[PDB]
């Protein structure tokens, strides 16, 4: 459990980073 | 259980990459999150520019039985290899204005499936030997040789940390080695079939494998044990291809049944569908920075979503 | 009623001109088509999608309702209908040539590099034949302009001028066809029964629609021309003329593996 | 690299003259050239434009129509032919590389130039200032306008900072207004808003004194300043 | 327009990529791919040309590994070259158990459906001085031929042949090694671009 709660934790904090997880409007998307 | 699931997650193809011709085997992705390389059987290794679909070089090569192919992280050079048992490093940025092979890493009798540098200088091989080797590229020679698989090794990666790698073999075994001394560091079996394709978690504590037996699975580096399972009844053939994104959440899994996946990597059943390849799914990446998906087929065409 | 008739008619039309539109998607979509083969294979579909859009519903009315045609319209109709016909059958000449070429002399047909004027230029090659061939002649006659006529070129007063033409566009052809034909069978029949009389059976297939739909017309044309200078008989082959453009995409083209995967990637 | 030039001497006015252009250690045939001048009293000027491939081809308004740019790849050649040639067109030449792709570094090698003494809305920019004595071991600031905003749509901006020696020719400081040409010393710098821009010679020593100037490469014409005598 | 004044550069070099790439393809595409197995580290290429054609054959016997995760990669050849021996029937290692698996698994795999197979028998000369004093009985108990090199030859020829299970798909090309073998398999390889070239256009 220790070491699926250390890479499930990395996920989280890096949520907001991810366009494919939340796609960028297309102001700041450079592939449209 | 407490996941909330990412859901129905769709694509679209903005940028569909043309002019590989014959059968594709790999690429990987630049550190600028905008230029690309892709090796074929034409004997080519390209390097396309992503954001407006345009191409920046392309290499032809001598050994067109390739396998892999890597991007140094400074942007200076790139290296690849195959059934002809010897890495091949090019240089990038010369004055002269054209790319050149540097160095010719030599000593291996089985065919090499993977390379990966570690900086501009010292690089790491899997041969079909059943030997993985720290090779320093100024000296020409290995500085260390690790031995200890029974049958042909077919993956590696190398850890963000910069200090171990990870490799799998047709024994259905990986094996976790340190760099710098050789030491064995651990040994992970469970597959029932030869593994064909592995990949490095970003937080450096878990890798994921794939298989010839329709299965893809995660270890874990420090508890060594199998950690998940992702398959489905539908799926009766292969892996080919495994890579994460930059959070984690999505496994991109390619897969035989001519599609790739995306998996949910934390309930172990999703399947989002990238449909849109007539042919097996061979090779995948994501960015740096997480602004693209690229896939890679038997079909020559190289495809892009967000 | 006559509305049965021309519904019947603009059915028939509608079917063409999808026959052939679906063709031209399924080139200029793939890149991977850029064999000889689909170029042919465009340059044929092209070639029968005007009859869909121009000469039917144009000639519906002329002989349905209302000649409400003109000399300012129906050359122009006559030329249209006739230059895309002879074109469709000289399309499927060369890719019969092609398919013979294929298996003569197989050296020679694996190793040459010539991209897109040779190419084009074949593809051009085949619409200026059809032109200077057929065209020229229906704007020369004049003596089809009497008044009360129904329109049709003036040389139907001649037989010798339909003898010709009918010689210069179905006699060559259904000998070329059948030439190369059993040129392919005799060089690969010189488990294998099977094989041998699938591949006859096939190539009856095509010669055989060749001339069932192309023969009627002109042998009842010359004979009504000889000294008889309409039955029902004679609509039934003329119609029958037209009949061939919708199979025409049907055996060539879809049979072909390349092709089939392109139609079943939409 | 190198870059070996003929055609230079005195010339009548009126008339045509040819200057050609040898390459050697490099990949002559997959460079975009321009032909570049520099008054020999004033600033520099551009000439004209030939890319990869034999494709564009840019002259400047003053040049049009009279000057015709061409190259010859099996023996790594460049030319320019100029027709019309008046008593203004004195001035010495520059031939300089430049390599379009994503991320690489254009104007990063003149060649020696050769003398050539002769018997709208286009941005012009104006040299701030003419002369600024500093003593050595004080930081040299120079700075020079320009006649229109450089931001292009994809981020992108173009003002290029050189530097010319006695007796010598150009070199590449600046590129792109921010960036630093590999192989000159990492004490310089550059910076500025739009229209107005500076650069920075930090800790100022011997042989680091001279002429200097900037660039505009957003849209043709090429235009110049009248470059700052930095002196002793 | 959006672009600046290089970015045409870089469209215009992106299109000079794809020419060269277009280019070598169609250079690399009209050439004939044989594998031989079994007349001649890693891969062992070898290329030779005749009669207008481009031979690229891959000895690939040097590799000490399995063929599962090292065949597919030539899916697209024209043909194989398959090379065995007569003389070693009965030596006990015996041999002719290991060619005829070696084939078996060979002619019976899905990347070779349409890819038809010239098969070699060699060392005929000792196999025809050994049957003198020793006939096939000893290997081939159920044999009821006459004490010549004909009637055994034939056996052991038809005995491989009937392993074929794709009749009607691909053939066999057999041919006892003796320059003739070039000749062979230049006719074999004719001909199995006449059967799959009326094959794409129907014609069945
Ligand atoms: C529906 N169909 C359209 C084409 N059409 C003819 N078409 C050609 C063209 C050429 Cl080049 C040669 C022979 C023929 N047959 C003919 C013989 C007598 C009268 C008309 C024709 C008449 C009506």
């Amino acid at each position: 459990s220790k070491a699926a709660a250390d890479l499930m934790a990395y996920c989280e904090a890096h949520a907001k980073e991810d366009p494919l997880l939340t796609p960028v409007p297309a102001s700041e998307n450079p592939f449209r | 259980n407490n996941i909330d699931p990412v859901g129905r997650i769709q694509m679209r193809t903005r940028r569909t990459l043309r002019g590989h011709l014959a059968k594709i085997y790999a690429m990987h992705w630049g550190t600028d999150s905008r230029l690309l390389v892709s090796a074929s059987q034409d004997g080519k290794l390209i390097i396309w520019d992503s954001y407006t679909t345009n191409k920046v070089h392309a290499i032809p090569l001598r050994s067109s039985w390739v396998m892999t192919c890597a991007y140094a992280p400074s942007g200076n050079y790139v290296a690849c290899g195959g059934l002809d048992n010897i890495c091949s490093i090019y240089n990038l940025k010369t004055r002269e204005g054209n790319v050149r092979v540097s160095r010719e890493l030599a000593g291996h009798t089985g065919y090499l499936s993977c390379c990966r540098f570690l900086d501009d200088n010292q690089i790491v091989t899997s041969s079909g030997d059943t030997t993985c080797a720290l090779w320093d590229i100024e000296t020409g020679q290995q500085t260390t040789t690790f031995t200890g698989h029974t049958g042909d090794v077919m993956s590696l990666s190398l850890a963000p940390d910069t200090r171990l790698f990870v490799s799998g073999a047709c024994d259905a075994s990986a094996k976790l080695w340190d760099v710098r001394e050789g030491m064995c560091r651990q040994t992970f079996t469970g597959h029932e079939s030869d593994i064909n394709a592995i990949c490095f978690f970003p937080n450096g504590n878990a890798f994921a494998t794939g298989s010839d037996d329709a299965t893809c699975r995660l270890f874990d580096l420090r508890a060594d044990q199998e950690l998940m399972t992702y398959s489905h009844d539908n799926i009766i053939c292969g892996i080919t291809s495994v890579s994460f994104s930059k959070s984690g959440r999505l496994l991109l899994a390619g897969y035989d049944d001519f599609n790739c996946n995306v998996w949910d990597a934390l309930k172990a059943d999703r399947a989002g569908v990238l449909a849109g390849h007539d042919n097996r799914v061979s090779c995948l990446g994501v960015t740096d920075d997480g602004m693209a998906v690229a896939t890679g087929s038997w079909d020559s065409f190289l495809k892009i979503w967000n | 009623t006559r509305v049965t008739l021309a519904f019947f008619m603009s059915l028939v039309a509608f079917a063409i001109m999808l026959g052939n539109a679906l063709v031209i998607l399924a080139f200029v979509v793939d890149k991977n088509l850029r064999h000889r083969s689909s170029y042919f294979f465009l340059n044929l579909a092209i070639s029968d999608f005007f009859v869909g859009v121009i000469s039917i519903p144009l000639y519906i009315p002329h002989t349905l309702f209302e000649w409400d045609f003109g000399k300012e319209i129906c050359v122009f109709w006559l030329t249209t209908d006739y230059l895309l016909c002879t074109a469709s059958v000289y399309n499927i000449v060369l890719i019969s040539y092609d398919r013979y070429l294929s298996v003569s002399n197989a050296v020679s047909y694996r190793t040459q590099h010539t991209g897109v004027l040779k190419i084009v230029t074949l593809m051009v090659a085949v619409w200026v034949l059809a032109f200077l061939v057929n065209g020229p002649m229906i704007l020369v006659s004049e003596s089809w302009k009497d008044e009360g006529s129904e329109c049709e070129p003036g040389f139907f007063s001649e037989w010798y001028i339909l003898a010709i033409t009918s010689f210069l566009e179905f006699v060559i052809p259904v000998i070329l066809v059948a030439y190369f034909n059993m040129n392919i069978y005799w060089s690969l029949w010189k488990v294998e029964l099977l094989r041998a009389r699938r591949l006859a059976k096939s190539l009856a297939i095509l010669l055989g629609v060749f001339a069932v739909c192309w023969a009627p017309y002109s042998l009842f044309t010359i004979v009504l021309s000889f000294y008889s200078s309409k039955s029902v008989w004679y609509r039934i082959a003329f119609w029958l003329q037209w009949f061939n453009s919708f199979v025409n995409p049907l055996l060539y083209p879809l049979c072909h593996k390349r092709f089939q995967k392109a139609f079943l990637k939409i | 690299v190198q870059l070996v030039e003929s055609g230079g001497g005195l010339v009548q006015p009126g008339g045509s003259r040819k200057l050609s252009c040898s390459a050697s250690g490099f990949a002559f045939s997959s460079f975009g050239m321009h032909w570049v001048r520099q008054a020999p009293e004033k600033g520099l000027e551009w000439v004209a434009y030939i890319s990869s491939g034999s494709g564009t081809i840019y002259y400047a308004d003053t040049v049009k129509g009279r000057f015709t740019i061409s190259r010859d790849d099996p023996k790594n050649t460049l030319f320019l032919q100029m027709t019309s040639l008046r008593s203004e067109d004195t001035a010495m030449y520059y031939c300089v590389r430049s390599i379009y792709y994503y991320g690489s570094s254009p104007f990063d090698f003149w060649g020696q130039g050769t003398t050539l003494t002769v018997s709208s809305a286009d941005i012009v920019m104006t040299q701030a200032t003419s002369s600024v004595p500093v003593t050595p071991g004080e930081s040299v600031s120079i700075s020079c306008r320009s006649s229109k905003s450089l931001l292009h749509s994809n981020g992108n901006t173009y003002l290029y900072w050189f530097l010319q020696r006695p007796g010598q020719s150009p070199q590449l400081l600046i590129y792109r207004m921010s960036n630093l040409a590999s192989g000159v010393p990492d004490r310089f710098s550059g910076s500025g808003s739009g229209t107005a821009f500076t650069l920075t010679i930090s800790r100022l020593e011997a042989e680091d004194v001279g002429v200097y100037y900037c660039m505009q490469h957003l849209e043709y014409p090429l235009t110049f300043g009248a470059g700052t005598k930095l002196e002793l | 327009c959006t672009l600046s004044a290089e970015d045409k550069a870089a469209v215009e070099r992106s299109k000079m990529i794809d020419r060269n790439l277009r280019e070598d393809g169609e250079k690399a595409a009209r050439e004939v791919k044989l594998l031989l197995l079994g007349i001649v580290t890693g891969i062992v290429e070898t290329h030779f040309t005749f009669k207008d054609l481009h031979f690229k054959m891959f000895d690939v016997g040097a590799q000490r590994s399995e063929r599962k995760k090292w065949i597919h990669c030539f899916e697209g050849v024209t043909a194989i070259i398959f090379c065995v021996a007569l003389s070693d029937y009965d030596l006990v290692l015996n041999r002719m158990h290991e060619s005829m698996k070696l084939f078996d698994s060979i002619c019976n795999n899905k990347w070779f459906t349409d890819t038809s197979i010239i098969l070699f028998l060699n060392k005929k000369d000792l196999f025809e001085e050994k049957i003198k004093k020793s006939p096939l009985t000893i290997c081939y108990p159920e044999y009821a031929g006459s004490n010549t090199y004909e009637e055994a030859a034939a056996y052991i020829q038809c005995q491989f042949e009937d392993l074929n299970k794709r009749k009607d798909t691909k053939e066999i090309y057999t041919h006892f090694t003796c320059t003739k073998n070039v000749q062979f398999v230049f006719d074999a390889v004719t001909d199995v671009i006449i059967k799959n070239n009326l094959k794409d256009c129907g014609l069945f």
